[PDB]
RNA sequence: CUUGAGUCUCGUAGAGGGGGGUAGAAUUCCAGGUGUAGCGGUGAAAUGCGUAGAGAUCUGGAGGAAUACCGGUGGCGAAGGCGGCCCCCUGGACGAAGACUGACGCUCAGGUGCGAAAGCGUGGGGAGCAAACAGGAUUAGAUACCCUGGUAGUCCACGCCGUAAACGAUGUCGACUUGGAGGUUGUGCCCUUGAGGCGUGGCUUCCGGAGCUAACGCGUUAAGUCGACCGCCUGGGGAGUACGGCCGCAAGGUUAAAACUCAAAUGAAUUGACGGGGGCCCGCACAAGCGGUGGAGCAUGUGGUUUAAUUCGAUGCAACGCGA
């Protein structure tokens, strides 16, 4: 906006696992404000994580995260009346929320059956770094090298 | 603007020597100017308004500004 | 194969590339860069940062002749004019000095007709 | 007769003019060395140049044009105009003290001369730039803007032309009328005690009083108060055109109408609105996000078409599940 710095609004975290990461991806899945539902595909899909993968929920979906977030975006600044795509170091609240958001949406996209089964799937894929999401980290980055010569002229 | 780097000088040192020497030079303003050719008629106005301008701004910043602004 | 230590950088400086150009004391050319070659075309190569991987690439290049100290000269108005010093510097040379020979006539020839855009 | 006007003496500053030398920087080209795949250009490209070795870089050479810094609302000139340094020829302005002539003055129709740039003739010269022209882009088109090239021309000699927003849009000469801050160039006194104090001339920039002006503004360099002489105007268009004359190699210049046509055309300022003006600011305006519509079936309203009738109204946002 344009006179407003407002103040970040609270997350409750999840009861599980007590974690406020966890609530913020849990709420980022849900649709239609249907959060019971929401929460028991995130839990399932942790249960079978942990499972496959080794130490626990909150390890392995922190290991996922890591393989997801992006160091950098890119921008669109228009000032020579022309738009310079610019390279930009994202904040660390964007890098875990944009992370999220890719691997919700590389689940939704996934041919496996239970909304949790491709969480899950998408999750391991994460954590070993040959899935989608990661793609679309790994083009965002491309993209930011590419257009590395506006980096510092915004 | 030759520089020349002294004995324990740092190179980022050197590098702020240079640029106020070429900036003291005047070098790159030099070359901006003769990019393209200004015609005297052109040359001859612009030397003209920055007369003015420079004047005028500098009557109404001492005199006219010598009051209580609030 | 010939080994020198001590050279003269010649970074030309134009508004739309820059070229650096490593050459012995005397004169004679021992490698150069752009960048053009570099890897950038139009709005990317008139960048300080062409400028900067430019001449790495030709600090890259004059690897071979083993140039330990270097003096740069500067021509030109420039994107990088300062980058590609910067990179140099990186590279892993004794800067000693830094000269500007930016060509200016005394009233000389006459320039192109003034650009209406 | 000497107060206007001029002469002589001594200095002063000055891109004033004409002629002839010369210097350095830079561009271009040429030859050679080093060296290797790019250069150039643009909003982005392409044309263009480069593996037949370019661009970059060093050396040498050729040649033309123009004189960075100093450089200034600085100076000089009637205006046009004049810009490196040196010499030769040469015009004017200004100050100082005197001396001299004794109204010799001001203005000027015709006339005469000078008169940017472009243009013309003849002979040179030709680096850079660049009308015309060519190719590449952009675009609906693009006979333009942008890009790459590029010939007249720009330069020199000597002739012509004779015009410019040739403008201060302000004719020349003279007198008189409150001030302030500068610049420049003389000169008198003050110990220059220092770059400095007080005068007195010339040119010059800005601000401003009275007065003037339609207002804007001008304001001791008047657009104020006056005197002499000249030039010019009499609604917009037609038209600075036609015809005639004169001048010109030509391009054209100069002098300069009429019919016909309209009731306006103009100047300055005011309030709005608008601007691909400028500054500051806001709004789910964008940005960041989430979910839709536009595809499907159906509901409903509208346009249309159909009908005997398809009642009438709403119909850019701000009509179209609206009156209903
Ligand atoms: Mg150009
Ligand atoms: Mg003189
Ligand atoms: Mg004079
Ligand atoms: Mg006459
Ligand atoms: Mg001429
Ligand atoms: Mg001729
Ligand atoms: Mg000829
Ligand atoms: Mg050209
Ligand atoms: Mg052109
Ligand atoms: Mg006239
Ligand atoms: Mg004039
Ligand atoms: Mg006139
Ligand atoms: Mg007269
Ligand atoms: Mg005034
Ligand atoms: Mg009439
Ligand atoms: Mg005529
Ligand atoms: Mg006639
Ligand atoms: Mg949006
Ligand atoms: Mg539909
Ligand atoms: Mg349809
Ligand atoms: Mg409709
Ligand atoms: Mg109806
Ligand atoms: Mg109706």
């Amino acid at each position: 906006p344009r006179r407003r710095v407002i103040g970040q609004r609270k997350i409750l975290p999840d009861p599980k696992f007590g974690s406020e990461l966890l609530a913020k991806f849990v709420n980022i899945l849900m649709v239609d404000g249907k959060k019971s539902t929401a929460e028991s595909i995130v839990y399932s899909a942790l249960e079978t994580l942990a499972q496959r993968s080794g130490k626990s929920e909150l390890e392995a979906f922190e290991v996922a995260l890591e393989n997801v977030r992006p160091t950098v975006e890119v921008k669109s600044r228009r000032v020579g009346g022309s738009t310079y795509q610019v390279p930009v170091e994202v904040r660390p609240v964007r890098r875990n929320a944009l992370a999220m958001r890719w691997i919700v949406e590389a689940a939704r996209k996934r041919g496996d059956k239970s909304m949790a089964l491709r969480l899950a799937n998408e999750l391991s894929d994460a954590a070993e770094n040959k899935g989608t999401a990661v793609k679309k980290r790994e083009d965002v980055h491309r993209m930011a090298e590419a257009n590395k010569a506006f980096a510092h002229y915004r | 603007p030759v520089i020349k780097v002294r004995e324990n000088e740092p190179f980022d040192v050197a590098l702020r020597r240079f640029k106020r020497s070429c900036e003291k030079a005047g070098v790159l303003a030099e070359v901006r100017r003769r990019e393209f050719y200004e015609k005297p008629t052109t040359e001859r106005k612009r030397a003209k308004a920055s007369a003015v301008k420079r004047h005028a701004k500098k009557l109404a910043r001492e005199n006219a500004r010598r009051t209580r602004l609030y | 194969r010939k080994q020198v230590s001590d050279g003269v950088a010649h970074i030309h400086a134009s508004f739309n590339n820059t070229i650096v150009t490593i050459t012995d004391r005397q004169g004679n050319a021992l490698g150069w860069a752009t960048a053009g070659g570099s890897g950038f075309r139009g709005s990317r190569k008139s960048t300080p940062f062409a400028a900067q991987v430019a001449a790495e690439r030709c600090a890259d290049a004059v690897k071979e002749y083993g140039i330990k100290n270097l003096e740069v000269m500067v021509k030109g108005p420039g994107p990088g004019r300062e980058s590609t010093i910067r990179a140099l510097n990186a590279a892993g040379f004794r800067i000693t000095n830094i000269t500007d020979v930016t060509p200016i006539p005394h009233n000389g020839c006459r320039p192109p007709k003034k650009r209406r855009v």
